[PDB]
C-alpha cells in the first residue's frame, strides 16, 4: 500500500545484469591493449536506500565505468602483453578481487568478472594465427622426438627379442 | 610554351626494326647480368652452407661433450647406419601371386 | 618531385568559436587548412630524401602531424588524425610497387633457406643424441646376459 | 673467388667453421658418388565383393 502523491516507490532490479565496459589500456610494455571487461553484478538488497541517496538511480552508469576503468588499468599496467595472453586467468582473478573490494564500498556485489576479447580485432586473428603456426611446428617437433624415441625403443626390443 | 616534347621518332619501317632490335639486344644484356648475379648467389649459398655445417659441427661437439662419450658413440653409429644406407640404397618386397578375372557360371 | 595526398580529420575547438568566426569567418576550413597543410608538408618533406619517404613514411606522417597540430592549435582547430595517402609518381609508382614486391619476396625466400638450414642442423644433432642414448640403452639392456647381445 | 671467399669466411668463422664445412662437402660428395632413393612399403591386396541374401 502506498500513498499516491506523497510517496513513490522506486523499484530497483536485484537481478544480476551483465555490463560490458570496453577499456583501452597500456600494458607495462607500453603496448596498447583493448580489453572489454564483462561484469555481472547486482545491488545489495539491504543497501538500496544508501545507494539511492548517495549515488542515485543511475548508479550503475555512474560508478561502474569509473571503478572498472581505474582498476583494470591499474592491474594491466603490472603485466606485459605476453603475460596477458598466457596469464589471463590470473589477471582476471586479480581484477575480480580488487573490483569486488571496491564495489562493496558502494554496495554492489559482483557475481562474476571476466576479461573478454583481448584485442584489437585485427589482433584477434593475427595473434591466434601466429600462435597456431608456432604450435603446429612445435608439436610436429614433438612428433619427431616421440618417433625417435619409439624407434629407439623398437630397436632395443628387437635386439632383446633376437637375443 | 607550356611544354615541348618530341613525339614519334621514326620512320615507320625502321621504327619497327628499331624497337625489335632494342628488345633483343636488351634481353641479351639481361641474360648476361642475370647469369653473373646468379653465379654470385650460388657462391653465397656454398659459403653459407659451409658455415652452416661449421656451426653444426661446433654445436654437435658441444652437445656430445655435455652428453658425454655415450652420446658420441651412438651418434657415430647413426652416422655409420646412414653411410651404410647410402652406400647401398635399394631393396624390394616379395609378394605371392595375384589372379586374373574369369567368368563364373552359376549352377542350376 | 613527389606527389602526396594528405588526409586530415579535424574539428573546431568549442571554446574558441568566437575567435574563429572573428578571425577566419564561417569558411574557416577552406581558408586555413589548405594553406597550412601545404606549407607544413612542403617544409617537412624538404628535409627528407625520396628513399626515406618510402621506408620512413610513418615517421614523416607523425612529424607532419605534430607540426600541423601545433599550427592548427593557434587556429583553434583540433586534428584527430593526419595521414599521408598516395605517395607517388605516375609510372614510377607502379614500378616502385613492383620493385618492392620482388625484393620482399627474395628476402623472405632467403630466410626460408637459412631457417631450413637451421632445422636440418638441429635434426642432425638430435638424431646424433638419440642414437647415442639408444646405444647407451642397448648396452645397458645387454645386461640380460651375453645371449642377449648375441 | 668462391674459394677465396670461403677461405676468408672460414678465417673469420674460425677453425670450427672450416671443420664442418669440410664435413659438409664430404657428405655432399659422398652423397653424389652414391645416390639413389628407395621406399618403404605397405602390403595389401584386393578384396572380394560378396552379395548376401536378405
Amino acid at each position: 500500500f502506498l500513498i499516491p502523491w506523497v510517496q513513490k516507490p522506486i523499484i530497483f532490479d536485484c537481478r544480476s545484469r551483465p555490463r560490458n565496459v570496453p577499456v583501452i589500456t597500456g600494458s607495462k610494455d607500453l603496448q596498447n591493449v583493448n580489453i572489454t571487461l564483462r561484469i555481472l553484478f547486482r545491488p545489495v538488497a539491504s543497501q538500496l536506500p544508501r545507494i539511492f541517496t548517495s549515488i542515485g538511480e543511475d548508479y550503475d552508469e555512474r560508478v561502474l565505468p569509473s571503478i572498472t576503468t581505474e582498476i583494470l588499468k591499474s592491474v594491466v599496467a603490472r603485466f606485459d602483453a605476453g603475460e596477458l595472453i598466457t596469464q589471463r586467468e590470473l589477471v582476471s582473478r586479480q581484477v575480480s578481487d580488487d573490483l569486488t573490494e571496491r564495489a562493496a564500498t558502494f554496495g554492489l556485489i559482483l557475481d562474476d568478472v571476466s576479461l573478454t576479447h583481448l584485442t584489437f580485432g585485427k589482433e584477434f586473428t593475427e595473434a591466434v594465427e601466429a600462435k597456431q603456426v608456432a604450435q603446429q611446428e612445435a608439436e610436429r617437433a614433438r612428433f619427431v622426438v616421440e618417433k625417435a624415441e619409439q624407434q629407439k625403443k623398437a630397436a632395443i626390443i628387437s635386439a632383446e627379442g633376437d637375443s | 610554351l607550356d611544354d615541348v616534347s618530341l613525339t614519334h621518332l621514326t620512320f615507320g619501317k625502321e621504327f619497327t626494326e628499331a624497337v625489335e632490335a632494342k628488345q633483343v639486344a636488351q634481353q641479351e644484356a639481361e641474360r648476361a647480368r642475370f647469369v653473373v648475379e646468379k653465379a654470385e648467389q650460388q657462391k653465397k649459398a656454398a659459403i653459407i652452407s659451409a658455415e652452416g655445417d661449421s656451426k653444426a659441427a661446433e654445436l654437435i661437439a658441444n652437445s656430445l661433450a655435455t652428453a658425454g662419450d655415450g652420446l658420441i658413440e651412438l651418434r657415430k653409429l647413426e652416422a655409420a647406419e646412414d653411410i651404410a644406407y647410402q652406400l647401398s640404397r635399394s631393396r624390394n618386397i616379395t609378394y605371392l601371386p595375384a589372379g586374373q578375372s574369369v567368368l563364373l557360371q552359376l549352377p542350376q | 618531385m613527389v606527389n602526396i595526398s594528405l588526409r586530415v580529420l579535424s574539428r573546431p575547438n568549442a571554446q574558441e568559436l568566437p575567435s574563429m568566426y572573428q578571425r577566419l569567418g564561417l569558411d574557416y576550413e577552406e581558408r586555413v587548412l589548405p594553406s597550412i597543410v601545404n606549407e607544413v608538408l612542403k617544409s617537412v618533406v624538404a628535409k627528407f630524401n625520396a628513399s626515406q619517404l618510402i621506408t620512413q613514411r610513418a615517421q614523416v606522417s607523425l612529424l607532419i602531424r605534430r607540426e600541423l597540430t601545433e599550427r592548427a592549435k593557434d587556429f583553434s582547430l583540433i586534428l584527430d588524425d593526419v595521414a599521408i595517402t598516395e605517395l607517388s609518381f605516375s609510372r614510377e609508382y607502379t614500378a616502385a610497387v613492383e620493385a618492392k614486391q620482388v625484393a620482399q619476396q627474395e628476402a623472405q625466400r632467403a630466410q626460408f633457406l637459412v631457417e631450413k638450414a637451421k632445422q636440418e642442423q638441429r635434426q642432425k644433432i638430435v638424431q646424433a643424441e638419440g642414437e647415442a642414448e639408444a646405444a647407451k640403452m642397448l648396452g645397458e639392456a645387454l645386461s640380460k646376459n651375453p645371449g642377449y647381445i648375441k
